[PDB]
């Protein structure tokens, strides 16, 4: 309904959000009836942007559209627009000016970075009528969107996956820019070393254990609080060791208790049979005793008749016992054979399960692009809780688009390495060099700086980038908490698909845990035949010192075991990604470290404002800002999230330097 | 608030397993040796017993004795009283197995003898006698 739209742009449709708190402070602390009219004309007005988004969302469009009681109250309409236009939830991405853009710009911003966060505020700031111009290290825009173009062939070597459409800002975005999007069948089949399939029963348990172990560390986690070790925070890696130790020591357990219900009987049966021995020698003789007794023919005296008689009943009360006796020892016999044929189990896991595993294990360390030792066991899956509805889906004519779509009419300085960030009360001042001849040095001064630089980028010394005065040790510190990951990804172009095409990627066990990620999980996305394979966990760091032919024979080696030598043709053109080498990345997306929260990346949100030039002059406005992946606490490491983040700087440096005018 | 189904995991262990860098292999490395300890018994009891099942070879097939029908007549003939008092002698007040030394006596007529003839027999003093022993 209306209430879609509220869903779709990440909103409670029912109550008021802090921001909205925090723009509306009469209407959330005014009765609850003008609430749920303000909640319906943002819903509604939500509503009709997403309808069609590839225009325009006036604020006289709104008003029409809108019927009574609603449209009474003109002026709310208007605050409720004004704010939604703000901050990026409508009237965001490539629409249609309705309103040509007046050149009358207020204010002069400078984006480090041409990504997409950067993309998205300087689309904005521009929208707002603000100059901006963006300072770009690469010839090409995009920063971790790179997407290989030659001949028909097309793979992009950064994102490929638009995760859900369910509430997911690329939804607007793939209806403004012809994105042709293909879903991911979810069936992966895995194939070992030698290069055979894993068995359906196989794969099924091993999986099925895989999610029991990750469940295992998080009630750890929470009902045990295991999260410090030795004075240092535990990591999902440390977490899941002792889950399968504390599991191989179960089976242990369980096989100790079961011998010893088995030695108990046996001593048990032993001390039977000891009583069985003895008793049956005391009736060997007996016996003769009573035949020696019968041999006395009569006539005879009573006492020796008695004394048959007698010897008689004895020996006939020992027969009786010593039935009962074998009468138990039947009883324990069968018991014995029972334990014996219900073992419990032999072992936690084999050499063969475990590699298996692992493949589990390298799949969940390319999904936070680092090795599981690192990541934090009480956070890592923080952002877990916001993901989209719907299926993940890929880019077949290449993510590249989305970029380049939107860095139409935009002021873009490419091979322009920003090399120092200069802020003070009056103004700043960033300097570039070219990248081509570091000769030529750039001077551009502006009223504010937005920075998009990745985190390995700020993280990097001795620093490829100074900044004066320095960030202040609230914003390094996060910095250095802060996890930046690396996977990498090889790209194989053949002339001839001779994979399952109706896979969509599969995987390969790797033969050692400590190689688990190199090159295990293939990938058939495009109407070309291309293949990729991702290197990730520990293995994507060691890859990057390796040779390019190294790494394909790598690779074709596992196709030709997987599909048979003369199935594999050699690839027409290749190309494998080396992210932490690259020095305008310095890795690859952001993952939750141990020791580091998420209350790290709002720490990197933060904007910074410099010490006033003249003491005693008055506070000064903020000048630095911040966007880029690492900088959105709900949606990290992903394109969606560097974009909401530059949707929503350009909102915040708007209302900073053109001023709100709709809080009243 | 309860580990999943099949993954145990207690308090108790964890910290057995986490207080040295060795120790999660000390501790399994000690089931693993306790374990063959245990198993290494089990053939011990295994070899002891199958030599006692030798020993019980043939049963007591060869020393069991037929059953003889008999019918609880009530009359006591001279002899089977004399039968009673040895038997009073050798078991006491086993009136079961004194009946079955008599084999034509059951528990009651065999009980309420010691009243009848308890004068007449000095059964007291051979039950005297009986305690003894
Ligand atoms: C490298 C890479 C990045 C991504 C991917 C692959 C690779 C190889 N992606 C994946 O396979 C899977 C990741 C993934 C998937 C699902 C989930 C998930 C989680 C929870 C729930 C559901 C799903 C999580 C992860 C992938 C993906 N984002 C996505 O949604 N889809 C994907 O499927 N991700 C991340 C994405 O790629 C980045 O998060 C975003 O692309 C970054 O954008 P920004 O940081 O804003 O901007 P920039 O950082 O892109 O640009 C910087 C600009 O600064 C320039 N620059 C530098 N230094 C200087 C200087 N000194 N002077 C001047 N300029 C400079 C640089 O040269 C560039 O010009």
């Amino acid at each position: 309904g209306v209430e879609g739209a509220a869903f779709q742009s990440r909103l409670p449709h029912d109550r008021m959000t802090s921001q909205e708190a925090a723009c509306f402070p009469d209407i959330i602390s005014g009765p609850q009836q003008t609430q749920k009219v303000f909640l319906f004309i943002r819903n509604r007005t939500l509503q009709l942007w997403l309808d069609n988004p590839k225009i325009q969302l006036t604020f006289e469009a709104t008003l029409q559209q809108l019927e009574a009681p609603y449209n009474s109250d003109t002026v709310l309409v208007h605050r409720v627009h004004s704010y939604l236009e703000r901050h990026g939830l409508i009237n965001f991405g490539i629409y249609k000016r309705i309103k040509p853009l007046p050149t009358k710009k207020t204010g002069k911003v400078i984006i480090i970075g041409s990504g997409v966060s950067g993309l998205a505020a300087a689309r904005q700031l521009q929208s707002f009528g603000m100059d901006v111009t963006l300072l770009e290290a690469r010839d090409r825009v995009g920063g971790r969107v790179a997407t290989f173009r030659k001949g028909n062939y097309v793979a992009d070597l950064g994102a490929m996956v638009v995760t859900g459409l369910g509430g997911n800002p690329m939804a607007v975005v793939s209806k403004q820019v012809n994105m042709e999007l293909a879903k991911i069948k979810q069936k992966c089949p895995l194939y070992e070393a030698n290069g055979q399939a894993v068995p359906k029963e196989k794969d099924e348990m091993v999986e099925q254990e895989f999610n029991r172990l990750l469940e295992a560390t998080s009630y750890l986690s929470h009902q045990l609080d295991f999260n410090v070790l030795n004075n240092k925070p535990v990591s999902l890696g440390q977490a899941l060791e002792v889950v399968i130790q504390l599991q191989e020591k179960h089976v242990k357990d369980e096989q100790i208790e079961h011998w010893k219900k088995i030695v108990k009987t046996q001593e048990e049966l032993k001390e039977l049979l000891n009583k069985m021995v003895n008793l049956k020698e005391k009736i060997k003789e007996l016996h003769q005793q009573y035949k020696e007794a019968s041999e006395v023919k009569p006539p005879r005296d009573i006492t020796a008749e008695f004394l048959v008689k007698s010897k008689h009943r004895d020996l006939t009360a020992l027969c009786k016992e010593y039935d009962e006796l074998a009468e138990t020892q039947g009883k324990l016999e069968e018991k014995l054979q029972e334990l014996e044929a219900n073992p419990p189990s032999d072992v936690y896991l084999s050499s063969r399960d475990r590699q298996i595993l692992d493949w589990h294990f390298a799949n969940l360390e390319f999904a936070n692009a680092t090795p599981l030792s690192t990541l934090s066991l009480k956070h890592w899956d923080q952002d877990d809780d916001f993901e989209f509805t719907g299926s993940h889906l890929t880019v077949r004519n290449g993510y590249s688009c989305v970029p380049v779509a939107l860095a139409e009419g935009l002021d873009i300085k490419l091979n322009t390495a920003v090399r120092q960030v200069r802020y003070t009360a009056s103004g700043c001042e960033v300097i570039a060099v070219n990248t081509r001849s570091t000769s030529q040095t750039f001077i551009y001064k502006c009223d504010a700086v937005l920075c998009t630089l990745p985190l390995g980028v700020l993280k990097q010394q001795p620093p490829a980038v100074q900044f004066v005065p320095p960030l202040p040790e609230w914003k390094t510190s996060a910095v250095q908490r802060m996890g930046f990951g690396n996977l990498n990804k090889v790209v194989l172009c053949f002339d001839r698909v001779f994979w399952d095409p109706s896979v969509n990627l599969f995987g390969h066990v790797g033969s050692t845990t400590a190689s688990r990620g190199e090159l295990f999980l293939f990938w058939n996305l495009y109407k070309a035949p291309i293949l990729l394979a991702l290197v990730a966990g520990e293995a994507a760091g060691i890859m990057e010192n390796i040779s390019d032919d190294v790494i394909v024979g790598r690779c074709l080696a596992i196709l030709k075991g997987i599909f048979g030598s003369s199935a594999v043709p050699q690839p027409k053109e290749t190309v494998v990604s080396r992210w932490r080498a690259d020095p305008w990345a310095r890795g690859s997306y952001s993952y939750v470290a141990a020791g580091s929260s998420g209350n790290d990346y709002d720490l990197m949100a933060q904007p910074i404002t410099p010490g006033p030039s003249i003491p005693g002059a008055p506070q000064p406005i903020p000048r630095l800002f911040f966007a880029g992946e690492h900088t959105i606490r709900n949606y990290p490491a992903t394109v969606h999230g560097a974009l909401l983040s530059g949707l929503r700087e350009a909102g915040r440096i708007a209302d900073q330097f053109l001023g709100a005018m709709y809080t009243l | 608030r309860k580990p999943p189904k099949g993954m145990f995991l207690s308090q108790e262990d964890v910290e057995a397993v986490s207080a040295n860098a060795t120790a999660a292999t000390t501790v399994l490395r000690q089931l693993d040796m306790e374990l063959v300890s245990v198993k290494r018994q089990i053939q011990n009891i295994k070899q002891t017993n199958s030599a006692l099942k030798e020993k019980l070879d043939g049963g007591i097939e060869p020393y069991r004795l037929p059953e003889v029908i008999q019918k609880c007549n009530a009359r006591w003939t001279t002899e089977e009283q004399l039968l009673a008092v040895q038997a009073i002698r050798k078991y006491g007040r086993d009136f079961q197995a004194i009946s079955d030394v008599i084999g034509n006596k059951s528990v009651v007529q065999v009980k309420n003898f010691f009243v009848n003839y308890r004068r007449r027999f000095n059964i007291d003093e051979v039950l005297q006698e009986w305690e003894a022993e």
